[PDB]
RNA sequence: UGACGGAGCCAGCGAGUCUAACCUUGGCCGAGAGGUCUUGGUAAUCUUGUGAAACUCCGUCGUGCUGGGGAUA
């Protein structure tokens, strides 16, 4: 059951960063924002859709 | 070639000689090299290996 | 022997002239590395 | 080979030698995927296998 | 004088072989 | 899709490949800048094709020299040939023809080694 | 377990007493112990020293012998901050690169260079391609192997670089270590040489001491990755000089 | 195998250009996208190969 | 079986050198300060 | 035009399953042949490709030759 979750939260985690990569790969303006580690994230722009 | 011959006084006495590999290489022994004694350059059919052996047949 | 390695050779006092013949005569005891000296 | 090289006649034109390509060092480009497939492919296919 | 006992007990050994 | 440009230098056995194409005005020779080139007493060998016709045809054209083989004097000259021959060839095709023979008028009564080599040699007296 | 036996004593005074005499050894100055081992040791042979600890009896100061230092590529930071540190301004002969180190010293400068040093010491990162920098005759025997050292004491973590500094305590402490201690090396076959004790910078009970305490950190249970290697019964042991005889002692 | 020098190859007529393509450095998406299948897939896999290969020495 | 629980309902070591961890020299507290 | 000590850099030749030392010290196994381990000395234009040296830069010195038994620590 222990290594059950293991694999249970390795595969969120790679999900999750699949699912920001597809997110970001959409349209939109968006920026590349960096935190104080390196830790990137992107930041869309206040712009509803059309 | 190295040790058939222990001076260069009897490579010199065996000058132009034909010799050969156990391939059948065949072979001339041209001069007797200076600071290792019984060493000597040989010239062949073409290039010998590093395994094997040079035969002077004699009698 | 803390004399200042850029002073000419002339004007040493003598007890920095001693302290380096005192160490050069007795380097192991000063705990010079053997390499130093052949 | 020698004497191919030797015997090239540089004004030689095939219609080949507009896709096939050089590199830096002027030997031969090939490419090692497929030539019935592109090695790029196009936005809406990496959005698909994404 | 054990130095020279034990190599001749080197020695007799191989030679015994 | 650019508006590009390749031109070629040699000396010895050193060649060098110019690429000149539009931009904001930066010459690299090697990856790094033009003005880390050594052996540093010929740097003004490869500056003469810019400081001849000035910085004022440089500051809209960025060039990329990649030198290969020779030594240092062989690539020197294999850069500034390089230089020269690609601003000229530039200035051809995308600028017009009379800044391109103006720019070949200046080289060559500098020195038209800068634009042509000497090549094949010997002579069998 | 415990190996001090008038056979031992015996056996090393004939030893000495034969090497002050006999004009076959007059220039070896050194004792070995060669253990046999009951079973083939595993272990394939790394050149790589690992170190036994002696317990009591420093056998070497790092400043009576000459010591080469072979570094990283750049250099500069390590040949800078050991000499002007005066923790360890003084205690290498030689410090170089392994670059200009294979440029300057091609052969028979290797065999000027093994006569001049007697201890040499790489960084841990470059003590692998040396055994075609030094040739061969650093590797045939061990009496000038090449001891690793970690320089900085810091360690790489994956997805990221060690940070390039060193640290002149630490590797004084090593060197100290190392001159302090004696070595090993592992092999497949049932012989090993274990060098301890010199001829004059040492004595009988020490030297048989010391040969206890290699004894004991060899055939140990733990300290298995440096020294618990022995792990079936040690059948023999044997000491001589690198001319002399094995003398016997513990034959089980 | 034929290591024929890249001074000869440079200067080949089109017809000889010999196509030797270098080997891949960078882990591409669609090699690290492509999923194999596992257990009995991989053992039908190496049962495939085994009758393959034992079918062309055999011939 | 309490931290398997708890999970559930909740010496140098170089990478690339793996000769290190035998290689380097056991340094101790007599080493690292006093006169050499 | 030097001597030490660091650093930057630039080639063209050359690709046969082929390329390459010697003498020892000992331990163990084996009937023997030998195998394997261990060890010190000597020799060296290293080994297949990366790389040259002269050159360039930066600290330091400072320009009146060579010998063995004798004799001072």
């Amino acid at each position: 059951v222990k290594q059950h979750l293991q694999r249970e939260t390795q595969l969120k985690q790679v999900q999750q960063r699949m699912d920001a990569q597809r997110e970001l790969l959409k349209k939109g303006s968006k920026k590349k924002i960096v935190d104080s580690s390196g830790k990137i994230s992107f930041k869309w722009k206040k712009q509803r859709k059309r | 070639i190295k040790d058939m011959f222990s001076s260069a006084m009897e490579v010199a006495r065996f000058e132009g000689a034909q010799i050969k590999t156990v391939s059948g290489i065949r072979g001339e022994i041209k001069r007797a090299l200076s600071k290792p004694e019984g060493h000597y350059r040989a010239a062949f059919e073409d290039k010998i290996l590093m395994s094997d052996i040079v035969i002077l047949r004699s009698w | 022997a803390d004399v200042d390695l850029h002073k000419r050779a002339g004007e040493l006092t003598q007890e920095e002239l001693e302290r380096i013949v005192q160490i050069m005569q007795n380097p192991t005891h000063y705990k010079i590395p053997a390499w130093f000296l052949n | 080979l020698r004497e191919k090289a030797k015997e090239r006649n540089p004004d030689e034109y095939y219609h080949a030698m507009h896709s096939r390509k050089t590199d830096a060092k002027g030997l031969l480009i090939s490419s090692r995927h497929g030539d019935e497939e592109d090695e790029s492919l196009s936005m809406d296919q990496v959005k698909l296998l994404k | 004088d054990y130095y020279q006992q034990v190599q001749r007990g080197k020695q007799d050994k191989k030679i015994s072989r | 899709a650019v508006p590009s440009v390749q031109t070629f230098g040699k000396k010895k056995s050193a060649t060098a490949v110019a690429h000149v194409k539009a931009g904001k005005g930066l010459i690299k020779v090697n990856g790094s800048p033009i003005t880390l080139v050594e052996p540093e007493i010929l740097r003004f060998k490869v500056y003469e094709p810019l400081l001849l016709v000035g910085l004022d045809k440089f500051s809209n054209i960025d060039i990329r020299v990649r030198v290969t083989g020779g030594g240092h004097v062989s690539q020197v000259y294999a850069i500034r040939q390089a230089i020269a021959k690609g601003l000229v060839a530039y200035h051809q095709k995308y600028v017009d023809e009379q800044s391109k023979n103006e720019l070949k008028k200046a080289f060559t009564s500098y020195d038209r080694t800068l634009l042509i080599a000497d090549s094949r040699r010997p002579e069998p007296k | 377990d415990i190996i001090k036996s008038g056979l031992a004593e015996k056996a090393l005074k004939a030893l000495i007493l034969q090497c002050e005499e006999n004009p076959s050894l007059k220039n070896d100055k050194d004792i070995h112990i060669i253990i046999n081992t009951g079973k083939k040791m595993g272990i394939n042979r790394d050149n790589i020293p690992r170190i036994i600890p002696l317990t009591k009896y420093k056998l070497f100061k790092p400043r009576d012998l000459n010591i080469l230092l072979i570094t990283k590529d750049p250099s500069a930071l390590y040949r800078e901050t050991l000499t002007k540190d005066e923790h360890t301004s003084e205690l290498f002969k030689e410090i170089i690169s392994v670059k200009n180190l294979r440029r300057r010293f091609k052969g028979s400068k290797l065999t000027q260079l093994y006569k001049d040093f007697d201890l040499v010491v790489a960084d841990y990162r470059v003590h692998h391609l040396l055994p075609e920098v030094l040739g061969s005759r650093f590797y045939h025997g061990s009496k000038k192997l090449p001891y690793m050292i970690r320089m900085s004491k810091e360690v790489k973590l994956k997805r990221q670089q060690m940070v390039e500094k060193c640290d002149p305590i630490y590797v004084r402490a090593q060197l100290r270590s190392i001159c302090k201690n004696t070595s090993y090396i592992p092999n497949n076959d049932n012989c090993l040489s274990v060098r301890v004790g010199y001829i004059q910078k040492h004595s009988i009970p020490e030297i048989l001491q010391n040969i206890q305490d290699t004894i004991n950190f060899l055939t140990d249970k733990s300290k298995r990755p440096q020294g618990g290697v022995i792990k079936g019964g040690i059948i023999s042991i044997f000491v001589k000089t690198s001319n002399s005889t094995s003398l016997p002692i513990y034959q089980f | 195998g034929l290591k024929v020098p890249k001074a000869v190859q440079k200067e080949l007529p089109f017809k000889s250009q010999i196509h030797q393509m270098k080997p891949q450095k960078k882990k591409t998406y669609m090699a690290k996208r492509a999923v194999v299948l596992g257990g009995d897939e991989k053992k039908a896999r190496s049962f495939i190969q085994k009758v393959l290969t034992i079918s062309k020495a055999k011939d | 079986l309490e931290d398997i629980q708890q999970s559930i309902l909740k010496f140098v070591k170089d990478h690339r050198y793996p000769g290190l961890t035998p290689g380097l020299a056991p340094v101790g507290l007599s080493d690292e300060e006093d006169s050499s």
